[PDB]
């Protein structure tokens, strides 16, 4: 979930399901504590910026999909050696795939491959416009040197 | 929409050039009470009578020093009151807001907002057309919440500033605005 | 390594009389690592087809010496031979198609990577391997300017 | 008289008796009428066009490396236990030693410390800020523009290793950048509307700093003032 | 303009009335009016120092009054 | 002027199949995350000698204003003019 | 049928500032003369 890339939704309170324009991703729910549940899909319509360039790509090559959120914490960390959410579920893959929010760097692209970024990114800066001045030698500026 | 005395100019400046003009007065009185080869009061009275324009006072610097300082005086006060004169001049014409939403594509109408309320009429061609549109779907879901019962109290409440846009045919509209000269299409 | 000549990236400049390009320093005082550079002539390969040394230096010069020390290698480098990035050469030619220019070099088997401003664009990833973007440029205009007057 | 004539006729004079003289100082009168008109006029028009005044240079400036020899001293920070922060503690020690004080809790906390002035700067992606920052109430934030960017990287597509598929869709996102259909998606999802925002004009209030100059130019005035009485004085002495 | 007219009558039947004891309320009537045209005509001033106070004020919302009038005629013919 | 349109970044070229390509991949990833790349931005791009914001305002030149010279240098050549023409009328009465 | 009119002219409310200054300065002159005529009766 990314409030700019990847927005969740609920289904259409009119029709029981996901409006158009959307793609209906199955988020796992794991509640019981007690006692492990049954596969748990929760109708959820999901879509954003990398739904469309996701939609766009299979429609361009064929193959099928079916989404589902992440279940713990977050998408990348290397904690005890080992990783966790989307990178720890391609660990151990079951699905052949990852989506979403993702950055490259060293550890990360040494452990799993990546692909060609379609957006750029860093560190930048972020401040509020300030009131403009006058030029305080302006008393003389409305004039030449020579007049 | 501005203020009198205090808005192109601060108070704490008017205060300076009141100090200025009260050390200047003295300035000018002491460098002919103290030169080889000048009645504080009317030195005083020309210092005050150069800087508001006033045709009050008659005395004029006999030496050279308070003259050549009396010239900068007035050189400054002219260009104080130029600079007064500029400031006030550009803060009267670049405060003319008018907002005047240009139609269906204005970056306020295009994205709901809760600083911009606007409404139609419900069960009418109006809303068949919003439904029928995928790419105004936000819009839709927004008005859907504040659709009226005619024109008749749309138009009534229009002018009475509850609500800030409404939309209707041309026909209609354009002889609701020339009938009454109170709102413009 | 084949480079091709662009002012802001790949600076060249003709060495002198004794062999080499005489040294210099930065504003700061910091060497500048130069290379050496065996292409064409002043003008083109065209009248003056001799190979004249000469030296290189900037960005991408001492980007690939970095790449070279941490990499462990040695390099012999050498200009593109007709001046031009690369492109499709369609001639009726029935038995010829191939690549022109410096990306026609490197698949006939001139060298074996490059080091160039290059671009990466669907055609010529398609056919040989990238890597990641080491910068970020897009296309934009150019005008002149004219103080304003009275 | 002459140098009256042309500051709006402030100071008392003694007119000739003559009238070619009158003549004369009545044309200096409309030379000088003309010249405050025109003065004025262009101080009129100089003060209408001030505006955007602000930018920094990147991670190598004086404000980021030197906090405390400047001004006051500034504040920068972002949440901690995120890329961003490892990558800052592990590029910029004593920078982090620093900032570890101003650290926030969350993206729209600090957007509102900036915006409530308790906050100075903000560092965090450049993606989620160009966002909100396109996509906020007003335009009054903006960033300092792409420029230079330490750690410049950008967002893939994770795949399993050693999947042929990688070729395909490599060749797939390269033809979606021919296409142009990536920039029709960022205009519409990611390109807000204060993107197309020019420059809003206002006015200064003309504060004290502002006529430095001219209090200058008085202070001078009064020193050469006290010298040539001074000089007059030593020359009529003997 | 009928609000600085009647003004301009209170002003200086007052001043000459109560600070006057040759002045008489023509010529005062006369230098209150030119100090509001940018000091052109010539005047004759009182020899009192509460009256030049009075003057003196009345200059300074003459000279605030011109500025305006100038800075709103300026921003009108722009439009 | 103007704002990017079609950003395409550069890249290092090399044949179909090679190891070095990979180490390249990986060497400008591990420089990009070190900070070599920005001290050679810094150091061969950005130069940086001419920093100025927009100037609206136009001043004022000298052949714009001749008219008022003009203006006073006739003036004084009619004023000579006159003290001809009144001495010339004083001799008269 | 009326154009548009973007110039807004200037109210009385607006400039009441200077109308209360010379009102302020009448009474203040009445008091001035009040100290002036027993500063002269001092001397």
């Amino acid at each position: 979930e990314e409030a700019p890339f990847v927005i969740v939704e609920s289904v259409d309170p009119l029709s029981g399901t996901c409006m158009r324009n959307t793609v209906p991703c199955q988020k796992r729910i794991i509640s019981e504590n007690k006692t492990d549940e049954e596969p748990g899909y929760i109708k959820k319509c999901c879509k954003g910026f990398c739904i469309d360039i996701l939609k766009k790509i299979s429609k361009s090559v064929k193959f099928t999909y079916d989404l589902y959120l992440v279940t713990n914490g977050k998408h990348g960390k290397k904690i005890n050696g080992t990783w966790n959410g989307m990178i720890g579920e391609v660990v151990m893959k079951r699905a052949y795939m990852a989506v979403g929010s993702l950055t490259i760097n060293e550890e990360r692209s040494e452990v799993v491959d990546f692909s060609v970024p379609f957006i750029e990114t860093g560190i930048s800066v972020m401040v509020s416009r300030s009131n403009g001045t006058v030029s305080p030698s302006a008393f003389l500026e409305p004039f030449s040197a020579d007049v | 929409t501005l203020d009198s005395f205090m808005q192109p100019f601060q108070s704490t400046l008017w205060l300076l050039v009141g100090l200025s003009v009260h050390v200047v007065a003295v300035m000018l009185y002491l460098l002919d009470r103290f030169s080889p080869f000048l009645t504080l009061s009317s030195a005083m009275w020309f210092s005050w009578g150069v800087l508001l324009n006033s045709g009050i006072g008659e005395g004029a610097p006999r030496s050279f020093s308070a003259r050549i300082l009396g010239m900068v005086w007035a050189g400054f006060a002219m260009i104080i009151v130029a600079s007064y004169t500029a400031n006030l001049a550009a803060f009267l014409v670049l405060d003319r807001p008018e907002e005047r939403i240009t139609g269906i594509n204005d970056p306020r109408l295009r994205n709901p907002s809760d600083k911009f309320i606007y409404a139609t009429v419900k069960q009418s061609s109006v809303d068949i057309y919003f439904r029928r549109q995928v790419e105004l779907s936000t819009m839709y879901r927004h008005m859907e919440k504040h659709n009226y019962e005619s024109a008749a109290e749309a138009i009534q409440a229009v002018r009475d500033n509850k609500l800030h846009a409404f939309i209707w045919d041309s026909a209609v509209l354009e002889f609701e605005a020339s009938q009454k000269c109170d709102l413009v299409t | 390594i084949v480079t091709i000549h662009q002012e802001p990236f790949v600076y060249v400049k003709p060495t002198m009389s004794d062999g080499t390009c005489k040294e210099e320093f930065t504003v700061n005082g910091d060497p500048v690592k130069k290379v050496i550079c065996t292409g064409p002539n002043d003008t083109s390969p065209g009248s003056p087809r001799h190979t004249v040394p000469q030296c290189c230096y900037g960005f991408c010069i001492d980007l690939l010496i970095k790449l070279a020390r941490t990499m462990q290698f040695t390099y012999e480098v050498h200009l593109v031979a007709d001046g031009k990035f690369g492109t499709q050469e369609r001639v009726q030619n029935s038995n010829k198609k191939e690549w022109n220019g410096m990306m026609g070099e490197l698949l006939s088997g001139q060298a074996d990577m490059i080091v160039a401003p290059l671009t990466i664009n669907n055609e010529r990833a398609q056919y040989i391997e990238f890597s990641k973007p080491f910068k970020y440029q897009g296309l934009t205009i150019l005008v002149k300017k004219e103080i304003p007057r009275s | 008289l002459l140098w009256g004539l042309v500051f709006n006729n402030s100071v008392p004079v003694q007119n000739p008796k003559g009238t070619t003289s009158k003549i004369m100082v009545s044309v200096w009168a409309f030379f000088a009428v003309i010249f405050l008109a025109s003065y004025t006029a262009n101080l009129a028009a100089f003060m209408i066009q001030e505006e955007y005044v602000d930018q920094v240079s990147g991670l190598s400036d004086k404000k980021f490396q030197r906090p405390n020899d400047f001004s006051p001293p500034f504040r920068f920070g972002t949440v901690p236990n995120g890329s961003t922060e490892r990558n800052i503690r592990n590029n910029y020690a004593e920078m982090h030693a620093y900032m570890g004080k101003f650290n926030q809790r969350g993206v729209d906390d600090a957007l509102l410390s900036l915006k409530t002035g308790k906050l100075d700067a903000f560092i965090y992606d450049a993606a989620v800020l160009n966002y909100m920052a396109g996509r906020d109430e007003g335009c009054k934030l903006v960033t300092i523009g792409s420029g230079k960017v330490f750690a410049s990287t950008g967002y893939g597509i994770a795949i399993q290793k050693d999947s042929g598929w990688k070729r395909q869709v490599d060749l797939a996102i390269l033809q979606l950048f021919g296409d142009g259909e990536m920039e029709e998606l960022e205009a519409l999802w990611l390109t807000g509307i204060c993107h197309n925002e020019k420059n809003e004009v206002m006015s200064s209030q003309l504060d004290i700093d502002n006529m430095a100059g001219v209090f200058y130019m008085l202070g001078a005035a009064m020193a050469l003032s006290l010298i040539t009485f001074i000089c007059e004085h030593l020359f009529y002495w003997q | 303009w009928v609000m600085m007219f009647v003004m301009l009558l209170i002003v200086s039947a007052v001043a000459v009335f109560v600070f006057e004891y040759s002045f008489t309320i023509g010529k005062a009537i006369w230098l209150l009016w030119g100090l509001v045209f940018n000091n052109s005509v010539p005047v004759q001033n009182p020899k009192g120092t509460t009256s030049k106070i009075m003057v003196s004020v009345w200059a300074f919302f003459a000279v605030i009054f011109l500025a305006s009038y100038t800075a709103n005629l300026a921003a009108f013919m722009i439009q | 002027t103007g704002e990017l349109f079609f950003r395409s970044g550069f890249g290092i070229g090399m044949r179909k199949d090679s190891p070095w390509k990979q180490q390249v991949s990986l060497s400008i990833l591990k420089s990009h995350e070190n900070g070599f790349m920005e001290d050679l931005d810094k150091t061969w791009v950005r130069y940086q000698e001419c920093d100025s914001r927009s100037n609206a305002p136009a001043t004022l030149t000298f052949e714009n204003m001749a008219g008022v010279f003009m203006l006073v240098a006739g003036g004084i050549v009619a004023g000579i003019f006159l003290i001809f023409i009144e001495i010339a009328y004083k001799r008269h009465k």
